[PDB]
This record gives structure tokens, sequence and C-alpha cells, in this order.
């Protein structure tokens, strides 16, 4: 019935407005209110504002005022959502979404807008050899921008008793994960190990041979 | 210029113009979809309907319907009658979709809007019509909530027994725009207890009251008078 | 105001009752809460307004006034397991969410500490990896020593999801230095405190070895 379909994600650069949008179906736009939301990676839910599309009357937020615009299409059934200067903190997930009982009722999949000076750069895969019954190795993924970056063990073949970490922005702007796996220490020598890092922004396949 | 709204009607001072035809009101096909309170008012609003005849270019289909009331059932409409005010008052807006691309630029347009004004008042008489409505008012209980209006209602049956109205260039209430009024001075009656169930919504606090304080008459500004 | 949920993150399994709360600093005029689902890497999903949301089943259930209201889902699931969020209405706050993670039996990190490899030192930066593997509860703690000197600051970190087959929780932990200020030291080491573990554990290496 009720589809919410947002804007792609976004990356902009510093003191850039970007504009995500909301496209609408399956209802009528005007009778029910609009809500846009933010979530910063990993922290939580905090409210943004609302719109009234019949008259497209708006009320934000204090903590949003002023940097912040949503307004509604009547004619293209499409909601927008504008932020105005942009800084590093407002890398988050905005959803919009429609009212039904006094508050957000069905929601859309959200628009990951990232906010970066960083340019695109690609990974550098450098090994975590053991030396020393289970035993542990990885890759450590560094010095790349943007997310994602996608990691798996000899062309996807070695799934178990795998772990492959989330990132960290580190203070120069590029992100840095690392991947790991667990291996009985008896296949050490004999057993051959290679990550398959992929980090498609910047066309970047590497392979890499794990030893001691 | 501009001519802020809502106003007193001078019924001395309205002019008769023999070019008003009789007004032509069609909402027996217009059902109502979603009911609202937006912090401010009720809105209900309305799919099919429309008005045509009188001093209009064309047809204006309905859009809108809104409500406002006093702190008191004695005084609470917009506009004035002779310095009369009733206990509250209907706004039905319609908007010129013969000519423009939408509401939202219809808006932007001195022929772009036409609101009719349906007057309350208060009596000893509960309204089995207007009750429709007043049912509806727990579920939109709190602020800027939509809700499917939950019944069958034909808006014709709020319609005046006497649809003689007086007419001027105003603005609608919050002054977003320029529009049209079409006021009828025979109001429709309700009682106290139903009017009472909408100081109860929650606003932006309770709507207690949501009219707003007439303005001046501008010099060139003229209203007409219909006699039907 | 403002919202508060309690606990901080709420440890059960399936098949029993689980009882979320949310507690206010103002009254919720006219009893205004809502209820809202978020599993991972998706969007929200209102639960209740004590009202049903259709398509929400007869596992879920609201109640409270004033100040106090509560989300009971009495007989659990597997999918049930997200983090939850109550709104108040009628403003738009949100509270800060409580994680409902799986309870699994207490269980201790196996630590395994990485030196630099050469082909990074190249380049004039070292970083010392060092990985605590499948624990219960979350909650660790990781601390660098550089010739027993107490690090802070230079450190940066990741957690796993809570792992869906063994209900444990993995920890990276990336300690950062350049060339010049690494070889400087020899007595490179974690050290791992953890619930499970009785008492502290320490992994380590000299450098060059
Ligand atoms: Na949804
Ligand atoms: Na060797
Ligand atoms: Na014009
Ligand atoms: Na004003
Ligand atoms: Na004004």
């Amino acid at each position: 019935e009720v589809q919410l379909v947002q804007s792609g994600a976004e990356v902009k650069k510093d003191l850039a407005s970007v504009k995500v949008s909301c496209k609408v179906s399956g209802y009528t736009f005007t009778d029910y209110y609009m809500h846009w939301v933010q979530q910063a990676p990993g922290k939580g839910l905090e409210w943004m504002g609302l719109v009234d599309p019949q008259e497209g009357e708006t009320t934000y937020a204090e903590k949003f005022q002023g940097r912040v615009t949503i307004t509604a299409d009547t004619s293209t059934d499409t909601a927008y959502m504008e932020l105005s200067s942009l800084r590093s903190e407002d890398t988050a997930v905005y959803y919009c979404a429609k009212e039904s009982f006094g508050i957000p009722h069905f929601w859309g999949q959200g628009t990951l807008v990232t906010v970066s000076s960083a340019s695109t750069k690609g990974p550098s895969v450098f090994p975590l050899a053991p030396s020393s019954g289970t035993a542990a190795l990885g890759c450590l993924v560094k010095d790349y921008f943007p997310e994602p970056v996608t990691v798996s063990w000899n062309s996807g073949a070695l799934t178990s008793g795998v772990h492959t970490f989330p990132a960290v922005l580190q203070s120069s702007g590029l992100y840095s994960l690392s991947s790991v796996v667990t291996v009985p220490s008896s296949s050490l020598g004999t057993q051959t190990y290679i990550c398959n890092v992929n980090h498609k922004p910047s066309n970047t396949k590497v392979d890499k041979k794990v030893e001691p | 210029p501009q001519q802020l709204s809502p106003i007193n009607i001078e019924t001395k001072k309205a002019i008769s113009n023999a070019r008003l035809k009789p007004l032509d009101i069609h909402y027996n096909e217009s059902k109502p979809t979603t009911i609202q309170n937006t912090g401010k008012l009720v809105r209900i609003n309305f799919k099919g309907g429309y008005i045509s005849g009188g001093f209009l270019p064309n047809e204006y289909v309905l859009s809108s319907l809104h409500i406002y009331w006093g702190k008191e059932d004695d005084y609470g409409s917009n506009h004035l009658i002779d310095v009369y005010k009733y206990s509250g008052e209907i706004n039905l807006v319609h908007w010129n979709k013969k000519k423009y691309s939408s509401y939202e630029e219809a808006k932007k347009h001195d022929d772009g809007l036409i609101i009719i004004s349906i007057f309350l008042q208060v009596l000893d008489h509960k309204n089995v019509y207007f009750q429709k409505i007043v049912n509806q008012l727990d579920s939109i209980r709190s602020a800027n909530t939509s809700a499917p209006f939950d019944s069958v209602f034909y808006l014709d049956n709020l319609l005046p027994s006497k649809l003689d109205y007086f007419t001027y260039l105003g603005t609608t209430i919050n002054h977003s725009a320029d529009a049209v009024w079409i006021i009828f001075p025979t109001p429709i009656n309700i009682h106290s207890d139903q009017l009472s169930k909408f100081r109860t919504l929650l606003s932006l606090h309770y709507i207690t009251e949501n009219y707003r304080n007439p303005y001046k008459l501008n010099d060139d500004t003229e209203v007409y008078y219909s006699g039907h | 105001i403002v919202l508060t949920q309690s606990p901080g993150t709420l440890s059960l399994s399936p098949g029993e009752r689980a009882t979320l709360s949310c507690r206010a600093s103002q009254s919720v005029t006219s009893t205004y809460l809502a209820w809202h689902q978020q599993k991972p890497g998706q969007a929200p999903r209102l639960l209740i307004y004590s009202s049903r949301a259709t398509g929400i089943p007869d596992r879920f259930s609201g109640s409270g006034s004033g100040t106090d209201f509560t989300l009971t889902i009495s007989r659990l699931e597997p999918e049930d397991f997200a983090v939850y969020y109550c709104q108040q209405y009628g403003p738009y706050t949100f509270g800060q969410g409580t994680k409902v993670d799986i309870k699994r039996t207490v269980a201790a990190p196996s630590v395994f500490i990485f030196p630099p490899s050469d082909e990074q030192l190249k380049s004039g930066t070292a970083s010392v990896v060092c990985l605590l593997n499948n624990f219960y509860p979350r909650e660790a703690k990781v601390q660098w020593k550089v010739d027993n000197a107490l690090q802070s600051g230079n450190s940066q970190e990741s957690v796993t999801e809570q792992d869906s087959k063994d209900s444990t929780y993995s920890l990276s932990s990336t300690l950062t230095l350049s060339k010049a200020d690494y070889e400087k030291h020899k007595v490179y080491a974690c050290e791992v405190t953890h619930q499970g573990l009785s008492s502290p554990v320490t992994k380590s290496f000299n450098r060059g070895e």
C-alpha cells in the first residue's frame, strides 16, 4: 500500500548544502503530516521537524532550526529536506516518515548523507600474522575513504570462525577496519590464508597472503 | 493593497450588485477523507465537491474545511455581522482548479481561493449532522494528528437554511494568501456540549479559543451583498 | 522534555517475557507516548501509540501514565531482539534507546596481540592491534602499555554486533604510533580486564621478535 522512496546516499564537502528527497506513493500526500528524523551512526533517533504538505507549513526542532529546510511538492508527491551548512557531525542517516496518529507511522529507508573533506582514497592492506590449541590471524585494512569496504577469506571459502569489524574514523579523516579469523594452530604452516579486500569507490580489489 | 481578514460586515454599508447570479453549491459528491488537529484548529479534508455560479469566473473545487471557536459559547466566530459574533465559524476552502496546477499555486493569486463562511450558533438543540464531526474529536485530541474520518457524513447537511451572502476580497485567516470570502449570515445551530469537546483538544495548554480578531475594512475595499 | 529508558541494555532468552520501560521528566500530557522497534541497519517500526498498530502481533502491549510507561512483550521470539525507543508526542523527543541482546552464559575473551607489519613501517606509521574474541557480556576494557607506561588517547576501538550463532561479542583495538615514536620502546602489551575473567589478563610482545 504505502511506500516511501528516499533519495540515494550522498557524500558532501564541508560548508555544502545537500537536498535529500522523499518520493511518496499509495496514500493522499496532503491528508497526513510528514516527519523527518536524524540518526547518527551508532547513536539513537532524534526528531528534526515536520511539515503539513497541504499548506507547506513547517515546524522544526530548535536544535536544528536555521540550518534545515523541509518542503513539500504536491505536484510530484515529493517531500524534501535541505541541510544548510554541512559539518562533520551532520554525518548521519536521514529518515522521511508519514504521520498517522500524531507520530511517524510509516518510515522510509533513510538516506546516508556523509560529510568529509577527505578525497576518495583506496585502502592499504597489511597482515596480522601470529607467532605463538587455536590461533588468530587477520588483515588490517587502512587509510581509505569512503565507506563501505567488503572483506572475505579464501575467495569466500573460509567463512566459519571469522569476524570482520566495523570501521573507525581516524583523525586524518580516513576510515580503518580490521578483519580476523580463529583457526586451529595445527593447520598454521600447511594451510594458506588469503584476505579479499574490495573497495568499490576507487575500483581497488586487493588480495593478501597472510603468513608468519 | 492587501485587505486583512477577518473583518466586521457593516450590513448597511454593503453594496448590492446585479451581476451577482445565485450561488450554486455541489457538495453532493464530496466525501471527507481525514480529520486533523493542526495544533491551532480542527481541519476536515475533502475529496470531491465544488462551487459555481454567482460572481465566480468558473467552478472552484472543495479542498478542505476549518473550524473555529472561542473561550465562551457566546463569542467565538472570526467574522462579525454589525459587531455581533456567533459561537463559532466553519470555513470551507475552495480553489481554482480550472485555472491553476495546484492549490499550492492557487494560493499565490487573488483569483485562486474562495472561502465559504458558515456561522455556528449555540442554542438548546443537538445538531445531528454536526455531531458526526464531534464524534471524531477523540481521534485527533493530540496535536499535529490526522485520522480517518470514521463515519458517514454529507457536508451538504451543514449548509444554512438561507444562502444569501456577503462577499469581499480578503485574505486567508492566517494571512498566507489573498482569498475571496463568501459569508452566509444565517447560521446553523448547535448545542453547547458539542462545542465543548473542541476545547479539550491539545495545542502546539489546550485549544480553548482559536479565532482571529478582526481588522479595519480598507478604504478601497467594498463588501457586496446578494439578495439570494 | 527528557525521557530516559530502563535498563541501559536488557538481556533475556526466547520464550520468556520482556519488560521494557521509559520514564519522563515532565507529565506526558493526556498520556501520549509511543514505542518504536529498530532492528540493525534498518528503518524503525511503530509498535504502539497502549494502542496497537495494525500489522503488530498480539505479543506486544504497552501501558502507563504520567511519567512512567512500560512496554511488555509476553512470550518472546528471536526476531523480537532489537533496539527499542520510546517517543513522547501530542515535542517529539525520543528516548535514548534500549538494546535487547541475548542472555548467554558468562564467557571470556581469547586475547591475541598483533605487531605491525614491515610493509606499513616503510610508510612511516605503525599499527599495533589487540584482538579480544567471543566473550559475554559486551562490557570489556583494554589498556595499552609501552614499557609499562600506561597509554590513553592514542587507542581506537571497534566492536562486532552480537554474533547470531554463539551469542558473543568480539573487539578490535587499534593502537597507532609513528615509526620514530614506535622505534624508541621495547615491551608492547595489551591488558584485558573482563568480568568472566577471574583476574586481569595480559598479552604482549617485544619489538623485533
Ligand atoms: Na515501516
Ligand atoms: Na623468521
Ligand atoms: Na499575479
Ligand atoms: Na502573524
Ligand atoms: Na502577520
